[PDB]
């Protein structure tokens, strides 16, 4: 849950 | 003890005796080996012990006894040679000659007592440099013609011309006068011709390879020095880039001796040398390819094997190639027939660079730094070495160290951004892949994950924007998916943080895309709730890393965004800070401060930062409230806590604010110096209730924090301030009045040494401001931290150093201080500064000789006014002595040149008549004397009586020498060292300082 | 087909409690301390005796800075200066060869770690009283 | 027993003294007190080759208590030379030192040492530290006070008298210590002997440990 990077991931898609 | 019988010169030395303490002494051990050790070294210092060396070099059975026997003739031919009757210089000479000629004779004794030989043939090389050429003409023919009756005494005579070489050529720098070097250079230079003539013929036709190695020991020293045209007129390059790389035996050496001669003086004009340096370097490389390894060895193998001298000649291998290839690879770069040595040769440093050891690494390190530099900028040349710097990609990529070493890893990354210039689509190629051979497992581990992000970080803004932006998303989410993979905390802790360090190491790619950035900051602020080691400290350093850099982004309002973010970070800052340390929370606070100086509406900067400040402000004003009510609630260890991390949270907003901070500190200055004064109410309460071991005290101490930081946030407010009017109006006042009178009214070990420190900034900033502030300062702190600090070199070091500081200032910026102190007290000035003189310590020794400097200038800049006059007549000559000691007891060395500064200064304000009065008394010497006359008077004087030694002749030629060059800094301290090296001995020549002009 | 295939003294012992710390011995005739050594400091219970043992060793040597009982009769007294160490009389330590006594001074990285440290070696004791 | 003698050569108070101090009983001296002429400390190290003895003759520095010199310098199979990366002057003299130590020991290993880096106005920059590269010495920056480095030169020289690269250092044996029996005697002496050393504040209280 901490380490969960998934909010860099969406943002990174949404690029 | 029986041993201290060899001290008694009266009796016959026993010889007997003298070998039982030396062998007790090298071969014994404990108490016994101590007691030996003392007595021989009272042995050796005995100034008539060299008269029984001839009895101990003829008579003793022990080798370490003749040793010692040399190093007492040593001293004495060093430093007394001169003294001596002529026949004993004869018979000394006489002596050793005789010695060494026995010794190389008898095989057996010049295979087992090759130290004792060394020894010797110093010792003779000590008695040239005294007695050659003028009193010894024949000394090199007769070498060379006793060289072809033995190849012992061949062997021995390239070791005395090596040893020669050395002390004439490489050390003689600071052991002889510049005239003496001179002269003795000249010398070896005229009848070189004759030894380069032995030498090579030894070479070319010699077969002992002892003899052989000791002749090209002795080249490697001449090739320091000699004309170009010996090594390239005659025929030696073939001999030691063929012959001699060959046998290991002279390969060490040879490999030395070439790397040299790509350091000699060449014309570039002449192609017929061009060739030769062309085909040294041919045969060299054929050499280690045909007989040592091939171009595909794997020399990290061989070098962590550690075979025999191995390390040793890679090493040498790689300053070889380095040092040619620096300096003639463009020899190499043309001629297509010379293509493959110029690629083999620096496949050779590739495999070298693979080799674990660091300092052979930064060795090869700073030559693809040369290569790659040189690409970057010249026409047509890169194209030649693509094969070469794709390798080299890999070699640094993988081999990057931690960037926090730090040296090598800024050396790491301007070579990889050259590479990455040279060839951007190689490099992240080589990239791209490394990292997926993380993600497949094949190389995955903790460090490697590191070093590869290190490596990518370390290459932004090499590429173009656009450019940039592609490589980064993909590299991220790598790093993202091998996030996933990756199970347990441990694990995805380090890919996590290496996110971060990459991210953070692209700010460009954050300035462009604000949606990422945030969330990346969003993200951070998780980290700082995670108790994992490592990770809170990583989130608030990449935090305050990415604000430094992108601050512009925080401040204003970004599309789709209802206010600036900082306003968003510091509504909740009480819950993003709740969980770290309050070194963590200070971090926080001072990336917040970056942030809000970029606001350049005062009004609304204003608002953040009290917006900002809530939290300590809130909590400030309770314990103000507290505190004062109940001073003994002051005493509770928790409320000293924090209260000092409020104060430090104000330091570090005021760090990254500077002169913005000023509202905020206004907020708090009057009640922070109340706090100061309570605060130094109880140090001292504590202290004379439980004593000065109340300062070790967690509780005292705890309370000298609060005193300390106050200090360090004024301190650091001012330094930055840019409204001094507002300082001095209403900064300084209260501040003296409240940290002063304390200083000087607390003992020694209560004295805060950051008052010093606070005061120096007060001064440096706003000193012109406050003459009677200035004056208030010197007399708090001068005579009470001067009685600290004169009794000793040790004590109260931090005391010590600010004391200096704070006095260099005053004579900066407020020299009227000084003017204005009663005579006694000036004079305590005086002798503070000459106390400085005599430290060993570089941080107060500088100081001093700077402050002797500016207040000499000072006084001259006063013109003749009484004051002026009567410095120079209380001051001049203690000035010029006091200089003089340190310059000459070789004790402060590191001060030479600031001490050799200061004492042309001063000879020159006499030789150019800028003193009015005389420095002499009435009755001293006739009337009208200059003062001139009488400086050289005095100093002749003051030389004669500290230098008894010396001839009166000497001491006038040196002052006559020192006086004429007092306008020219370089020759002024070339006599000056003559003069250091003239008093280590006895009988120098007064013409010596003739040697300028 | 076979093919022929190519060709401390502290193992007896359990760890009770591990802390980082420095350790000092007080020379009584210079009226100093001096460090002794930096690094892991070890409660070790010895799994045939179930008597507990400080054992500390230096970082990068691994030289033994400590060994001694943890016997039931020493105890921790503060030092003056700190608030994060422990002082006490120590008569059988044998870190450095023969068994001698000392005046020691222990130091945490935090006042924590020197209280847990004080709560484990009571506890230590009291195996060791059994 | 495997022993060799190591010479400590380098101007005086770039912390040589207390450097073998360190290794010696694990205490850092913070007076300079000069040695004079030459202090013999023998030094073991345990390792995966068994124990090796280091007779490490510490050298003065000072000119004016030198005793012997190079005298000292006879028979040593090593050597460390060491300077004061806060004192220019103390590396510029490295080349002096290894001029006299290498006439008399012609082929030993030997390591150069850069001093108090612990220390943070250094004045002897790292990339300006290049004197071992032609001489062949092994250089390593340590501190005698933050322990930086401070095993890697006997590590490194043990690996060279040794002939084993693979050599490390061990965890030394650890005997089970004897149970107490205090003398009721000797009760009034200790407690007397506790209440001073209670008393004596513990120096660098502000260290990390
Ligand atoms: N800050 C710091 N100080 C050190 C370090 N090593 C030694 N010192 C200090 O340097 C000073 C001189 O130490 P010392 O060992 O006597 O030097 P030395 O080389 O033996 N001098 P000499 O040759 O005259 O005998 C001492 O005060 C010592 O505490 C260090 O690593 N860091
Ligand atoms: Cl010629
Ligand atoms: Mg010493």
């Amino acid at each position: 849950r901490t380490f969960d990077m998934h909010s860099l991931e969406s943002s990174l898609i949404d690029i | 003890g029986s041993m201290e019988g060899i001290l008694d010169f009266s009796n016959d030395l026993d010889i007997a005796l003298l070998d039982q303490v030396v062998s007790t002494f090298y071969q014994g051990s404990g108490v016994q080996q101590k007691q030996a050790q003392e007595i021989l070294t009272k042995f050796q210092d005995n100034p008539d012990a060299w008269q029984k060396a001839d009895q101990i070099l003829q008579f003793s059975t022990n080798p370490q006894s003749k040793f010692i026997a040399l190093s007492i003739l040593d001293k004495l031919i060093t430093r007394k040679w001169k003294l001596l009757p002529n026949d004993h210089r004869i018979g000394i000479r006489n002596f050793v000659v005789g010695m060494i000629i026995s010794m190389c004779q008898d095989d057996e004794v010049f295979k087992t007592q090759k130290n004792l030989i060394n020894k010797s043939d110093l010792t003779l090389v000590q008695i040239l440099k005294q007695e050659w050429p003028q009193n010894w003409p024949e000394f090199i023919p007769e070498l060379i013609g006793s060289s072809s009756s033995s190849v012992n005494v061949c062997e021995n005579n390239m070791i005395v011309l090596k040893l020669l070489s050395e002390e004439v050529f490489d050390f003689s720098a600071e052991q002889m006068t510049q005239a003496k070097a001179l002269h003795l250079k000249n010398s070896m230079s005229k009848e070189f011709e004759q030894i380069f003539k032995l030498c090579f013929q030894v070479l070319e036709q010699g077969s002992s390879s002892s003899l052989i190695v000791a002749t090209l020991e002795s080249l490697l020293r001449y090739l320091h020095w000699i004309p170009y045209r010996y090594i390239y007129e005659t025929n030696i390059l073939e001999l030691l880039s063929t012959k001699f790389m060959t046998s290991p035996d002279t390969r060490a050496i040879t490999l030395k001796c070439l790397t040299e001669v790509s350091n000699l003086k060449i014309p570039q004009d002449n192609d017929l040398i061009k060739r030769q340096t062309v085909l040294f370097f041919q045969n060299t490389l054929q050499q280690i390819a045909t007989s040592v390894m091939p171009v595909t060895a794997d020399l990290k193998a061989t070098y962590a094997n550690a075979n025999g001298n191995d390390q040793s000649f890679l090493q040498d291998l790689a300053m070889f190639l380095t040092t040619y290839l620096a300096r003639n690879r463009a020899l190499l770069e043309s001629d297509e027939s010379l293509r493959e040595l110029l690629l083999n040769a620096h496949q050779y440093l590739i495999q070298l660079s693979k080799i674990e050891e660091r300092e052979l690494f930064k060795t090869t390190l700073d030559y693809w730094h040369n290569l790659v530099a040189d690409l970057f900028y010249e026409p047509l040349k890169k194209h030649i070495y693509e094969e070469i710097c794709s390798q080299l990609r890999l070699v640094i990529i993988e081999n990057m160290v931690r960037p926090e070493t730090i040296q090598l890893y800024k050396s790491e990354r301007e070579v990889l951004v050259y590479l990455t210039h040279l060839n951007v689509i190689d490099t992240e190629e080589i990239m791209i892949s490394k990292l997926a051979r993380q993600i497949d497992g094949s190389e995955w581990s903790w460090h490697n994950i590191n070093t590869l992000s290190w490596a990518i970080g370390s290459i932004s803004g090499t590429m173009s924007e656009d450019t940039e932006k592609r490589f980064v998303v993909t590299v991220i989410k790598d790093l993202l998916g091998l996030c996933e993979q990756k199970r347990g905390k441990d694990n995805k802790a380090v890919v996590a943080s290496d996110i971060m360090y990459v991210v953070g190491q692209y700010p460009r790619f954050l300035k462009a895309h604000w949606n990422f950035l945030r969330t990346v900051i969003l993200k951070l602020f998780e980290f700082m709730h995670e108790t994992h080691e490592g990770v809170q400290d990583m989130a608030c350093d990449t935090f305050i890393k990415i604000v430094q850099k992108c601050k512009y982004h925080f401040v204003i309002q970004q599309p789709r965004e209802s206010e600036p973010f900082i306003q968003t970070i510091i509504r909740d800052i009480q819950k993003t800070t709740a969980d770290l340390q309050p070194q963590q929370v200070h971090t926080f606070y001072k990336a917040c401060g970056i942030i809000i100086s970029e606001e350049r509406s005062v009004a609304e900067r204003n608002r953040l930062l009290s917006d900002l400040m809530q939290l300590p402000n809130m909590a400030w004003d309770t314990i103000v409230e507290q505190s004062t009510a109940n001073p003994t609630l002051l005493l509770d260890s928790e409320t000293v806590k924090i209260i000092a991390n409020i104060i430090k949270t104000n330091v570090a907003v005021c760090t990254s604010m500077g002169a913005d901070f000023y509202p905020q500190l206004g907020h708090i200055y009057y009640n922070m110096l109340q706090l100061y004064r309570a605060v130094s109410s109880m140090i001292s309460a504590q202290v004379a209730a439980e004593g000065l071991i109340a300062t070790k005290t967690p509780k005292v101490r705890g309370l000298r924090t609060i005193k300390k930081e106050i200090l360090k946030l004024v301190e650091t407010y001012i330094s930055k301030a840019r409204n001094l009017d507002d300082v001095v109006k209403v900064l300084v006042e209260p501040l003296l009045n409240a940290v002063l009178e304390d200083y000087m009214n607390n003992v020694p070990d209560a004295r805060d040494a950051e008052v010093l420190n606070c005061m120096t900034t007060v001064v440096e900033k706003v000193g012109h401001m406050i003459p009677q502030g200035v004056i208030l300062i010197l007399q708090s702190v001068f005579e009470c931290t001067l009685d600290m600090i004169n009794k000793d070199f040790t004590e109260y070091p931090e005391h010590r150093v600010e004391f200096y500081k704070l006095l260099k200032v005053i004579n900066e910026k407020s020299f009227a201080a000084f003017l204005e102190l009663p005579p006694a007290a000036f004079k305590l000035f005086v002798d503070a500064i000459c106390w400085a003189f005599k430290h060993n310590n570089r941080d107060v020794e500088v100081n001093g000789l700077q402050i002797a400097l500016d207040l000499v200038k000072n006084i001259e800049r006063m013109g003749n006014v009484p004051f002026a006059n009567e410095f120079h007549k209380n001051y001049f000559f203690i000035f010029v002595s006091e200089t003089f000691f340190v310059l000459t007891d070789s004790d402060h060395k590191s001060g030479f040149s600031k001490q050799a500064l200061l004492l042309m200064k001063l000879i020159s304000l006499v030789y150019d008549n800028k003193i009015s009065v005389p420095l002499y008394q009435e009755a001293e010497v006739p009337q009208g004397t200059s003062n001139q006359v009488y400086l050289s008077q005095y100093l002749a004087n003051m030389l004669s009586n500290a230098f008894p030694h010396l001839t009166s002749e000497q001491i006038a030629s040196f002052l006559s020498a020192l006086t004429k060059q007092c306008k020219d800094l370089v020759v002024f301290k070339g006599t000056l060292r003559d003069f250091l090296v003239q008093i280590k001995e006895v009988g120098g020549d007064p013409t010596d300082y003739l040697f300028a002009e | 087909i076979h093919f022929e295939p190519v060709v401390t003294m502290e193992e007896d012992e359990e760890v009770l409690y591990k802390v980082r710390a420095k350790l000092f011995r007080f020379d009584a005739d210079a009226k100093e301390w001096k460090e002794r050594g930096t690094g892991d400091c070890k409660f070790l219970k010895n799994k045939k005796t179930n008597k507990v043992r400080i054992l500390m060793r230096r970082d990068k040597t691994l030289k033994i800075c400590a060994n001694h009982i943890i016997a039931p009769e020493y105890t921790l007294k503060p030092n003056v200066g700190s608030d994060r160490s422990w002082v006490y009389a120590c008569t059988a330590d044998i870190a450095e060869g023969e068994a001698e006594a000392f005046t020691f001074a222990i130091r945490f990285g935090s006042k924590e770690n020197a209280d847990k440290f004080k709560e484990e070696f009571e506890k230590a004791q009291e195996i060791n009283k059994k | 027993q495997v022993q060799f003698k190591l010479v400590l050569v380098g101007d005086g108070g770039t912390g040589k003294t207390t450097f073998v101090k360190r290794h010696l009983t694990g205490e850092f001296e913070k007076k300079y007190v000069a040695t004079l002429g030459v202090e013999v400390h023998p030094l073991v190290f345990h390792t995966n080759r068994g124990p090796i003895k280091f007779n490490v003759w510490d050298t003065a520095g000072q000119e004016k208590f030198g005793g012997l010199r190079d005298g000292y310098y006879i028979q040593a199979q090593c050597a460390i030379i060491m300077f004061d990366v806060t004192s220019r002057v103390t590396y510029k003299n490295v080349p002096n030192w290894h001029r006299d130590l290498v006439r008399v020991c012609e082929n030993i290993p030997i390591v150069l040492c850069g001093n108090k880096v612990d220390i943070k106005d250094r004045k002897v920059k790292a990339k300006s530290i290049v004197f071992h590269r032609k001489k062949n010495l092994q250089y390593y920056d340590i501190s005698a006070k933050s322990n930086y480095n401070f095993e890697k030169p006997f590590l490194w020289l043990a690996r060279k008298l040794i002939g084993d690269p693979n050599l490390e250092f061990v965890a030394m044996p650890a005997l089970a210590p004897p149970e107490v029996v205090m003398d009721p005697a000797l009760a009034a002496q200790y407690e007397h002997d506790l209440e001073v050393a209670q008393t004596t504040a513990l120096p660098d209280e502000d260290d990390d440990l």
